[PDB]
């Protein structure tokens, strides 16, 4: 039913640039309540924002969520090498919700 | 602090019952809802259902209707996950998560976004 | 003087045993015989019987046979996609109240709706869709709830040892033990974070727990002043009487007779100071050189953080955050009215789909009441919990919690146990049997 | 009903009083009894429950007075056997047991030994029903 799409899959970025994220869902979220994750290779997943723009506890000010409707975006001002990981998208918390594809903050 | 510690790996034959366990340490386990997701190498995450250890309310996805059952122990602060049948396609890394706190100004389902995760255990069907 | 073994018959030795006690009440009416007109009580004397209200096998007897009688009075889901919007209006902000689509052939206030959205092209018009809160729950049945003072009595062959020492703490020995065949009035009222219509104490406010130095154990606090409360619903609902099925009823009530006053509560702030002032004075004894900070509850399910009521047949969920909300450094300080004393209120939400009986999971539907609802009860107890944290700098924070459902009944069964009489006992003496 | 120990059974003394004072006050209370010197719906249901508590205690009494026949104490209250009291079973010097301990503290003293003494009483009784029986077979 619900299928999430993400772009770009890769990011040719260096420490200090700005990233562009997008989660164009098949549906249109009416309540505008989503979430974003951070999954480092080997470690445990970590919640980025607990809402469409509400950041999670302990998350720095560099991460900031924005968007509405179907343009679920994110931006990372002044990226750091300690954030190079896989990022997933959310839909809602209900009887049916899928997961995003997955971007990658590549050092190259 | 809040931390979820899962059990070790469990390599079982196809057709067995894998019992993955969770463990709450920094909070009251009888007040938050525990989620279980699945992660296959190269694939995406996928929800497997949740259990409410407070009132015993259980809800699992339609894809795992007659395959995964949920059980929880309040007095031991541990959540269990049983699997009825197995298959070689189920070789994936299982997780464990915890929902968020409830605020006074939102819908009853706006606080299930899996705040605290757990150290994901892995299961292999045929090595 | 060589000793010899002798068997005696009629020794007063006791043995704690379990059984199935029978109910007793004045007027909920099945298997409950009338109350005993001659409640005999005999004071034993110089006996010291070690009690234990935490390992009591009577609370399980009361937790059972009460879900059983509750199930006897409940002998249906129909989860379809709803459609609603905000209502056309200490004030109500957002309380969705509308009607749904097809029932068989061709008003859910706020905590029983789950938003959604279809995959059509109506996204440019903002057409929201809801769903029932227990759409994927096992059984959703549908049905007056008035607590009657049930009296538990002992069967033939068993007795009840009720202590009378006014300095109870939960465990340890007693010094004034008396036997009774029944018990006092027990009100089976369900509630969390506060004990309503309980039993007051005889001395100062006493606290009790299985291990006060532990954090996961519930700290039951029994007061000695019946703090009143006045919770009411100033609105006015009208019975819709929607029939769905071959001779089946359903009542999704609602009417616009000024749906702007939100249901709240009123607690005497002057009386509330004297209660918490004595509680911190007692908590400082077990916790020396520390600041007894009270704080907001946890989160998760909305029926955990809020208080649970029962006013004439409707359930109220009230935000208890204005209650306790302080630090309390020394005994009886840190007040906050600046000369106000203006009835500290509690905003409340009202549910219709109730996750009935914590532990199993089987919801039900509460039929609304036609008209205004008003209730008043006595806050006599308190449920608390301690947050075990390593940031402990002399500030052990307490929360209302709620714990298990059995803790609402351990604050009334802490005075007695059920014992069996083993009559034979041996002892040595100087007699010898002739042979 | 004698002794007034607040219970139907457990008539050999009152809980709280010592083991010695319960027997000394029992014979004094027994002399005064042999000499003979000095709503309706809620009443008919509780009249039955008081009877069921008394009839059950009578049936348990009559049953236990006959079950003691395995120890030779068939139909007795204060019996007397010939089993030697082992000193390892809390010696305590007899005059100090009856004058200091009650029945509750004494049962908690030999709680680990009551299951072993109950077997020695049956073995010693079979020897009595065998030695006193062979004496009649010789005639
Ligand atoms: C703690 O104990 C107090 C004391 O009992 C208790 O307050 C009581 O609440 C009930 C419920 O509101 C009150 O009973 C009502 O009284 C009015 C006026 O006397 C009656 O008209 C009512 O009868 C109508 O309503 C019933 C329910 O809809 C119908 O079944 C009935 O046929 C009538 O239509 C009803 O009996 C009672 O008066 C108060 N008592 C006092 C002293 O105020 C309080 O509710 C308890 N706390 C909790 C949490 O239960
Ligand atoms: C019930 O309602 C109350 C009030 O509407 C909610 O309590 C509020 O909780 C928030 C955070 O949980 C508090 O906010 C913080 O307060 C400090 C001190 O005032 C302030 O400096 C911070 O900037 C921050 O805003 C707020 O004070 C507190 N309100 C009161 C009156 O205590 C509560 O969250 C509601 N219940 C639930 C379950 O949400
Ligand atoms: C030990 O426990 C007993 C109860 O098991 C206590 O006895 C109770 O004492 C109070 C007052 O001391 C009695 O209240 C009054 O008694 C009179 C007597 O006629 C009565 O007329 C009054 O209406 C009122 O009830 C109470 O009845 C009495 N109960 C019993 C069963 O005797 C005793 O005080 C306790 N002792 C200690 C040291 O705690
Ligand atoms: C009552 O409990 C609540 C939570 O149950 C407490 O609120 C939260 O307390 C934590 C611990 O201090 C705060 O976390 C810290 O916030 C600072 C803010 O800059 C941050 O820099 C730290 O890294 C850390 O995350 C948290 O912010 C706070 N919640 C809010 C909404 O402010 C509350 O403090 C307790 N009451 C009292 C009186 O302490
Ligand atoms: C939870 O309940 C909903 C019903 O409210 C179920 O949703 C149905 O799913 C089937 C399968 O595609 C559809 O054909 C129905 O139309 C859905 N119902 C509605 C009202 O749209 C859902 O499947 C349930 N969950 C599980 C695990 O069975
Ligand atoms: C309830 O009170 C009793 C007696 O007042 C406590 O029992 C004593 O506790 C102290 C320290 O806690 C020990 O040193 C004694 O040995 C205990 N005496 C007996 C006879 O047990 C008991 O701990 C109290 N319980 C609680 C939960 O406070
Ligand atoms: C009551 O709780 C206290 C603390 O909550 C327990 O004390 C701890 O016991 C553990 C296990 O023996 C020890 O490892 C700790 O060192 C103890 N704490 C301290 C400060 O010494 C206590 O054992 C509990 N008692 C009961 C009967 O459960
Ligand atoms: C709740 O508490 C109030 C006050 O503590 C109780 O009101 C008392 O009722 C008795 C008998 O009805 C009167 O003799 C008292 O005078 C009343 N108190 C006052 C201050 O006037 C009320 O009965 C309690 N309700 C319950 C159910 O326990
Ligand atoms: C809750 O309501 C009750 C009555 O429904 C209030 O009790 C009255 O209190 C006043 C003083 O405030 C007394 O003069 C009256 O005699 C009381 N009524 C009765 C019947 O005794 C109570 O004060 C209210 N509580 C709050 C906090 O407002
Ligand atoms: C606290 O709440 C009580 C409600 O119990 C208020 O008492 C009401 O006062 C008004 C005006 O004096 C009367 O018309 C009502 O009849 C009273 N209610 C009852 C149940 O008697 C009281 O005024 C409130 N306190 C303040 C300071 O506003
Ligand atoms: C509960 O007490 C509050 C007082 O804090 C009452 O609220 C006030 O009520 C008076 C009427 O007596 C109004 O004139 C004020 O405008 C109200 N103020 C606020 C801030 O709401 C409330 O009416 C009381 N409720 C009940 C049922 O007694
Ligand atoms: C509501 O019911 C009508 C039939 O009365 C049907 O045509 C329509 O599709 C239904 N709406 C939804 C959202 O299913
Ligand atoms: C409550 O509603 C009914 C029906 O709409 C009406 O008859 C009654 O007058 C209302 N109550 C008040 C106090 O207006
Ligand atoms: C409280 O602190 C003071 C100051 O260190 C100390 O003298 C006192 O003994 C402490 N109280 C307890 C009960 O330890
Ligand atoms: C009470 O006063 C202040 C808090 O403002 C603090 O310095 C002091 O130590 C407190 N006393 C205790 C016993 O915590
Ligand atoms: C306690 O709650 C009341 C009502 O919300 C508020 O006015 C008061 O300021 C609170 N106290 C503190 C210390 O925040
Ligand atoms: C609360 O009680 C204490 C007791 O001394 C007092 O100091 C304080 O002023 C009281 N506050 C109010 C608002 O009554
Ligand atoms: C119990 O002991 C008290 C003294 O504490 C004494 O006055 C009383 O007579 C004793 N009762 C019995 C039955 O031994
Ligand atoms: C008494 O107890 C001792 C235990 O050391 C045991 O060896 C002995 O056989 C016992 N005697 C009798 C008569 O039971
Ligand atoms: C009697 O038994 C106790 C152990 O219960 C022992 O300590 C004591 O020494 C014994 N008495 C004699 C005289 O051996
Ligand atoms: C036991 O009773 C005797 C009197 O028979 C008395 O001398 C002795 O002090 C009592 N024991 C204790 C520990 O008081
Ligand atoms: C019986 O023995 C066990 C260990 O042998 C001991 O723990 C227990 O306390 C004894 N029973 C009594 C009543 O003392």
């Amino acid at each position: 039913e619900i299928v999430l799409t993400q772009s770009p899959g890769t990011l040719s970025l260096s420490p200090g640039e700005r990233a562009t994220f997008s989660c164009r869902s098949s549906h249109s979220i009416r309540s505008r309540r989503v979430a974003w994750y951070q999954h480092k290779p080997g470690q445990a997943p970590r919640l980025v924002i607990h809402g469409v723009s509400n950041r999670a506890s302990g998350i720095s000010d560099r991460f900031s969520g924005s968007g509405s409707g179907t343009d679920f975006t994110l931006t990372i001002t002044r990226v750091e090498p300690e954030d190079f990981a896989l990022y997933y998208c959310q839909v809602y918390g209900a009887s049916s919700y899928t997961f995003g594809q997955g971007t990658k903050l590549e050092r190259k | 602090q809040v931390q979820l510690v899962q059990s070790g790996a469990e390599v079982k034959k196809p057709g067995a019952s894998v019992k993955v366990s969770c463990q709450a340490s920094g909070y009251r386990f009888s007040n938050f809802v525990i989620h279980w997701v699945r992660q296959a190498p190269g694939q995406r995450f996928e929800w497997m259902g949740w259990i409410n250890p407070y009132n015993g309310n259980k809800e699992f996805s339609a894809k795992f209707q007659d395959r995964v059952t949920f059980t929880a122990d309040t007095s031991a602060n541990t959540a269990y996950m049983e699997l009825r049948s197995l298959r070689s396609a189920d070789t994936a890394v299982y997780y464990c998560a915890r929902v968020g706190p409830y605020s006074w100004d939102d819908s009853p389902q706006d606080n299930y976004y899996m705040d605290v995760w757990g150290k994901g255990t892995t299961v292999i069907v045929s090595s | 003087a060589k000793k010899w073994v002798t068997v005696y018959y009629g020794v007063p030795v006791w043995k704690e045993a379990t059984t199935t006690l029978f109910c007793a009440s004045d007027a909920a009416t099945h298997a409950c015989v009338p109350t005993d007109p001659n409640p005999q009580e005999i004071v034993l004397g110089n006996v010291t019987e070690n009690f234990n209200m935490w390992k009591n096998n009577m609370v399980e007897q009361m937790h059972e046979d009460i879900i059983s009688l509750w199930d006897q009075s409940l002998k249906t889901p129909l989860c379809v996609t709803l459609n609603c919007n905000n209502v056309n209006t200490m004030e109500t902000g957002e309380m969705k109240n509308c009607s749904f689509n097809v029932t068989t052939s061709i008003l859910f206030y706020k905590l029983d709706v789950v938003p959604l959205e279809n995959k059509n092209n109506i996204n440019n018009t903002n057409i929201t869709n809801y769903r029932l809160i227990n759409c994927n729950t096992s059984v959703i049945t549908q049905a007056s709830f008035e607590p009657i003072p049930i009296h538990y009595c002992a069967p033939a062959g068993f007795a009840i040892l009720k202590c009378n020492s006014k300095t109870f703490n939960g465990s340890g020995p007693c010094t004034n033990v008396s036997t009774v065949q029944c018990t006092h009035g027990i009100r089976p009222v369900v509630s969390t974070q506060l004990l309503l219509n309980g039993s007051l104490a005889e001395e100062e406010i006493v606290i009790r727990s299985e291990n006060i130095t532990d954090n996961a154990k519930t700290i039951i606090v029994q007061l000695n002043e019946a703090v009143e409360i006045n919770c009411t619903r100033p609105n006015n609902n009208t019975r819709k009487s929607i029939h769905i099925g071959p001779g089946r009823a359903f009542y999704a009530t609602g009417d616009i007779i000024g749906n702007i006053r939100q249901a709240h509560c009123n607690i005497s702030k002057a009386r509330w100071n004297e209660t918490l002032g004595q509680i911190v004075a007692k908590l400082e004894e077990q916790f020396p050189n520390k600041t007894i900070i009270f704080n907001h509850s946890s989160g998760g399910d909305p029926e955990i953080v809020t208080h649970s009521f029962n006013c004439g047949g409707e359930f109220f969920y009230c935000n208890t955050t204005p209650l306790f909300n302080s630090t309390w450094n020394n005994t009886r300080t840190d007040d906050y009215p600046t000369g106000g004393e203006q009835n500290i209120t509690l905003q409340c939400r009202i549910k219709q789909i109730i996750n009935m009986w914590q532990g199993v999971g089987k919801a039900m539907y509460a039929p609304p009441i036609r008209g205004q609802i008003r209730c008043s009860s006595n806050i006599t107890g308190l449920l608390l919990t301690r947050d075990g944290g390593r940031d402990q700098n002399g500030t052990e924070t307490f929360r209302p919690g709620g714990g298990n459902m059995r803790d609402n009944w351990r604050s009334e069964l802490y005075k007695y146990k059920v014992v069996k009489i083993e009559p034979l006992g041996i002892a040595p003496t100087a007699c010898k049997r002739r042979v | 009903a004698v002794g007034l120990g607040a219970f139907i059974l457990g008539f050999l003394g009152a809980a709280g009083s010592t083991m010695g004072a319960a027997s000394m006050a029992l014979t004094v209370q027994a002399r005064l009894l042999l000499s003979g010197i000095v709503h309706m719906l809620q009443l008919t249901v509780w009249g039955i429950k008081q009877l069921q508590a008394r009839v059950l205690a009578v049936e348990r009494y009559l049953r236990d007075q006959q079950l003691l026949g395995i120890w030779g104490c068939s139909g007795k209250i204060i019996c007397c056997t010939n089993v030697p009291w082992n000193d390892s079973w809390s010696n305590k010097t007899i005059n100090e047991i009856w004058d200091n301990m009650t029945w509750m503290q004494w049962e908690k003293e030999i709680d680990n030994y009551t299951q072993h003494i109950y077997t020695l009483l049956e073995v010693s009784q079979i020897q009595q029903e065998k030695n006193e029986q062979e004496l009649l077979e010789l005639d």
